[PDB]
């Protein structure tokens, strides 16, 4: 009986108050930690760097003047969301920039952390490796093993609708003509 | 490696955001909700409290309920973590018999009741058949040689009905019969070490296969336990109805043991200690949709005033109905097997009423049926949803309806002859029709009612193929139907319970004269 | 870090002394040290407690559980705060009786939980039997019931139990003895065995309002007439119409919260009859009749100078006590309870407490306590009684009357008037100090004709289901409407409060309302109807 009190006690009793804004800085830094460091060095080497804004991501100097048309974004689950409400956007161009909206709830929950990691993977595949065309036959070979397999819902998890309708196995030509779909997977 | 404060198997993050268990070929594992891969597979999206070993507060942990490690008798719909699982026992009286310390033996029908400031206690209500099985048995006071200084004996048969969602095991509830406002005739003993059987939800004790439990012991406990002076018998004759109030002292609880998967009744935990918590932290919803019987369910809602209590996931009314009763959205429109949500009334207690008027104000809406998916449930509200089409009495039992609805339900004459009708009507209507008045009409407007006595209406039986058959020869003179003119109209009237007479009038009139009758049939003599 | 915690109550030492609060973060609850600027706007309460007491109140729920909510969900809200003792207070309410001889006088009764003066920690109530004549011809009870000098009457009543405390009782139900007069104990109502398996949450009845009340007479074979009563007793009863119901404090076991599975189980070792003594010797007692003129009792944890461990409790100032125990608040910084300023209430103190407060008023050089309210320290064992200043009270601190001016003001809203009666809408509280009305008619030249001219014929005021009071003339009339000899004749109506009522015929059996002090309540001419 005396044993259980401690565990509940520790989780609930925050000894000191970090502060109103410190928590924000500490949350974002912990999140990016989990991604292997070597990825960050590749990003910096190719140019632009991530800056964390605090307010409505919809209105920032770096992003206000560019890509106004692309207000339609698709989350990891494929449902459409308006940019203003959304909490993280990225843009591919001469100055690769990634912007994340600061919040205090990245450690506690996970649905928000998943989108940030999701955006890091899109920058990595489309902007980094693409300079070397690193996704190739090995990635294509695993890819092919997923499509033809016993009732594997795996397809449903990673493929969009466009993919579920290619009748035969994947071909090295297809990746060249269409490279946004594969990079997404 | 993963924080889990409530110590209930499921990690924190999963519980707050939404999760679901899905069996991968033969192994069950818990997974975070993925919108696209679980939804097409027909899995339900769960939510729960990271700080409650049982969000509902009933004796089964959040983890056990959804995984199935649980007494296999809790009804399926209560496996979802936000629906309290507990028993609800009421008493059903099938038939009685009377005599003097010449036996009036009538069949009775009981319905679980609910009246109005309505409180958390189960009670039922029996209605004794009034129709005259014997022609010559006018006035019971004489059919039984009852004198001013006599006493009658009461001997009934009862069975127990469990309409809740969890099993009771050892005990069986004590229950007291009461006639009128406060004259308690008898308290039904709690038989001892005799309910060794089980009451699973939606089951009877004793089963439909056994003789029902004789109420009088037949032993020496009391010679005539249900004694009854003259005056009660008089009052009983004027009202022809009784109440059966039962309390909630059930047995122990069956818990699941992880070490070997055996379900054993622990003698420490007793339903009489749990029920108060459930009754104070959940919203209560009453629904009479399925078969016109009052089904009660409890859903876990947040209570602003209490820190620990704010942890439970918010429940919007629409969401409650989806998981508690079976409503669904084929085309995004709420309906229960076809009947859209719009065919039901919403009634609320004064507290809940006040709360909902606020909710309708910050949304600037007047029709609740629209902003329905935006209504927050708070703890302790009581909501009663009844079909808008039927009339109801003081104890919220279905008693009548508007005539217009009644007629279309009969506009389908499967067959007609000179011996009766064989209809096929929707099973729900025949619980608000007491009987039928048959009459013949002279070519010049006369009116001859065959069964012209108040207590001679029960002439409509039901055949074994669900086709209703009305028999004229029952309360006739065992003779076929005569018709004085192939041009004479044949009129048939039906009398709903609410519109029925139960005793002879002021001057002891027995004719169906002053009875409001609704026309249900009228065909030509030649056609019949 | 090994944050220190001697009291072993979950909250660390420093936090309890200085101030903390629990606040739900989206779905996770965490405990935090009080920050003055960021918590106040959120409407969170600043808690304090004792670093050396597992339960500052001394009742069976630890400092941590009360504020966190891990507790029997039945404990009343106001008791969740760590400085308010949570315990049961059971008294008996008797609704109606019936009498006969071993033609049954069945009268409805009204009961109020009482408290009198040197007042001690034991609950008692007091029933008052209606005196009005339900039957016209039933003058003199002595004859309506065939009572002879050598006879004995039988008593058969119905009772219900009321829990006005703040915590549930579980298994047992208390024994309680009825007593007439000063010391004549007529009967002790048995403690039924293994039958109160239900729960009495605060402000609930047992059995509930929807079921038949527990019959006092067993109706079995235990005693043919348990309530025997010689003739002389019946005489006192005829003169007084008062009975007392004394109840003891033997409650059941206690419900504790289990951390392992969140189960609330009734432990058979701990029993309220062991805890109450602790609470009653370490708390200040505050009695309040504000809400509906009923006596609500609360206990607040105060310091006791003589005892080391007891100086540990946070200092409690009177003003804050009223705020957290009952619901007082500060719309404009003025203490008030739903409109009524704190100034409309009396403060009465026991001789000890009185003396103690006189000292407190001296080191501050003040004379009006209503000002220095936020500077009065409470110590253990003081007893304070806060009663409405506008109503008159009897010896047992029951509401019994009021100043005439209040009575008139309560009637200045005539919603309707006709020749069949009045339909008023009066504040629900006043109609608990009015026994009845005297109706009279006045000739244009000053004559006076009183319609219901009998002492025992006053209960003529019923209440409609929409809370509108309706006075019926035909009740104690001749079932006939009201006649008026002149459309210019004024109709005067007087009201008689309980305190000013007569309960028995006089020396020479006078039934007229002559020597009764009556307050005028209405006066409209015959044409103004």
């Amino acid at each position: 009986q005396e044993e259980h009190l401690k565990e509940i006690m520790k989780h609930i009793v925050k000894i000191e108050v970090k502060g109103e804004e410190a928590v924000k800085k500490e949350a974002a830094e912990k999140l990016l930690e989990k991604v292997p460091s070597d990825v960050l060095e590749m990003y910096k080497a190719i140019g632009g760097k991530i800056y964390i804004v605090d307010g409505d991501i919809t209105k920032h100097i770096s992003l206000e003047a560019l890509s106004e048309d692309k207000k339609k974004i698709k989350d990891i689950y494929g449902k459409d969301a308006l940019l203003h409400e959304h909490y993280v956007y990225a843009k591919e161009g001469y100055e690769p920039v990634l912007v994340i909206q600061s919040s205090e709830d990245y450690v506690e929950n996970t649905e928000k952390a998943l989108n940030v990691y999701y955006e890091i993977g899109k920058i990595l595949s489309r902007d980094i490796l693409s300079k070397i065309n690193q996704p190739y036959q090995k990635f294509l070979d695993v890819l092919n093993t997923i499509k033809n397999a016993s009732d594997s819902d795996g397809q449903d998890l990673l493929f969009t609708n466009q993919l579920k309708e290619h009748p035969t196995d994947f071909s090295v030509e297809f990746l060249e003509q269409n490279s946004n779909e594969v990079q997404e997977v | 490696t993963v924080p889990d404060r409530d110590n209930d198997g499921i990690p924190d993050s999963l519980e707050v955001e939404g999760y679901t268990v899905d069996v991968k070929n033969k192994r069950t594992f818990l997974s975070p909700w993925i919108s696209n891969i679980h939804e097409k597979k027909g899995l339900t999206k769960y939510k729960s409290s990271p700080e409650k070993w049982s969000t509902a507060s009933d004796p089964y942990s959040d983890f056990e309920k959804v995984t199935g490690r649980i007494d296999k008798n809790v009804s399926p719909e209560a496996r979802h973590p936000l629906v309290a699982a507990y028993p609800i026992v009421h008493v059903d009286m099938e038939n009685i018999i009377l005599s003097k310390n010449r036996t009036i033996s009538k069949n009775t029908s009981t319905s679980r009741t609910h009246t109005s400031g309505f409180s958390n206690s189960n009670s039922s209500t029996v209605a004794i058949d009034h129709s005259l099985s014997l022609a010559g048995e006018r006035t019971w006071a004489e059919t039984m040689g009852l004198n001013t200084a006599d006493t009658a004996r009461l001997n009934a048969n009862i069975r127990y009905v469990n309409t809740g969602t969890a099993p009771i095991y050892n005990v069986l509830p004590t229950t007291s019969l009461v006639l009128g406002k406060n004259q308690t005739l008898a308290t039904i003993k709690a038989k001892e070490n005799q309910l060794s059987q089980i009451l699973a939800p939606n089951n009877y004790y004793p089963s439909k296969n056994l003789a029902p439990i004789a109420l009088n012991a037949q032993d020496d406990f009391s010679s005539t336990p249900i004694t009854m002076n003259y005056n009660q018998f008089l009052e009983l004759e004027k009202t022809k109805q009784l109440r059966l109030d039962t309390d909630q002292v059930y047995g122990n609880i069956a818990t699941y043991n992880f070490e070997n998967g055996r379900v054993r009744v622990d003698t420490g935990s007793n339903w009489s200690e749990v029920l108060p918590q459930i009754q104070e932290t959940t919203a209560r919803i009453i629904f009479n949709g399925k078969d016109l019987n009052l089904v009660e369910r409890r859903i876990a809602a947040v209570n602003p005033s209490d820190p620990l209590e704010t942890t439970k996931p918010d429940m919007t009314l629409k969401e409650a109905l989806k998981i508690a009763f079976g409503f669904n959205e084929p085309n995004g429109n709420l309906q229960y097997q076809g009947k859209d949500i719009t065919e039901f009334d919403f009634n609320f207690d004064q507290q809940t009423s006040q709360n909902i008027k606020n909710q309708l104000a910050e949304l600037n809406a007047t029709n609740i049926y629209t902003v329905l998916d935006k209504i927050k449930l708070n703890a302790k509200m009581n909501i009663l949803i009844r079909d808008k089409r039927f009339h109801y009495d003081r104890n919220n039992i279905a008693v009548g309806a508007d005539e217009s609805v009644v007629k279309e339900a009969h506009r389908e004459v499967i067959n007609s002859s000179t011996e009766g009708l064989l209809l096929n009507i929707d099973k729900d209507i025949r619980k608000i029709l007491s009987g039928y008045i048959v009459e013949i009409e002279d070519t010049e407007g006369l009116k001859e009612v065959i069964n012209d006595r108040y207590d001679m209406l029960n002439i409509s039986s039901l055949r074994q193929d669900g086709k209703t058959f009305i028999d004229f020869k029952k309360y006739n003179d065992k003779l076929p139907l005569y018709i004085s003119n192939p041009n004479y109209k044949v009129n048939v009237y039906a009398v709903t319970k609410e519109n029925t007479i139960i005793n002879p009038s002021e001057n002891g009139d027995t004719s169906t004269n002053g009875i409001k009758k609704i026309l249900i049939f009228s065909k030509k003599g030649y056609e019949i």
